[PDB]
């Protein structure tokens, strides 16, 4: 066993441990937060024929 | 909170930082969290 314990600003983006970890490597899920409008995705026609 | 690079400030040693109101406290959910400023060198507030 060993816990793991972090904190993170969601605004700043720093990631921190805090609480524990005697070990290597960690991989994340997170994201990018579409509430200030940076990118999103277009959706323009195209046609041949 | 007694750092190994610390200083009292209330002698003129290094010792323990006395949490003046960023004390950590148990948050919700049993944990504690804080970030906190320690001066390290004396009458220089290099604050690591």
């Amino acid at each position: 066993d060993t816990i793991l314990g972090k904190v993170d600003v969601s605004s700043g983006e720093l990631t921190l441990t805090s609480a524990s970890g005697k070990l290597t490597d960690v991989k994340v899920k997170g994201y990018v937060a579409s509430e200030q409008h940076t990118s999103a995705t277009n959706v323009e026609l195209g046609l041949t024929r | 909170a007694k750092w190994s690079d610390s200083f009292d400030e209330r002698t003129s040693a290094a010792g323990f930082v006395e949490l003046g109101s960023n004390v950590v406290k148990l948050q919700d959910n049993d944990t504690l969290v804080g970030q906190i400023k320690y001066p390290t060198n004396g009458d220089g507030e290099v604050e690591t």
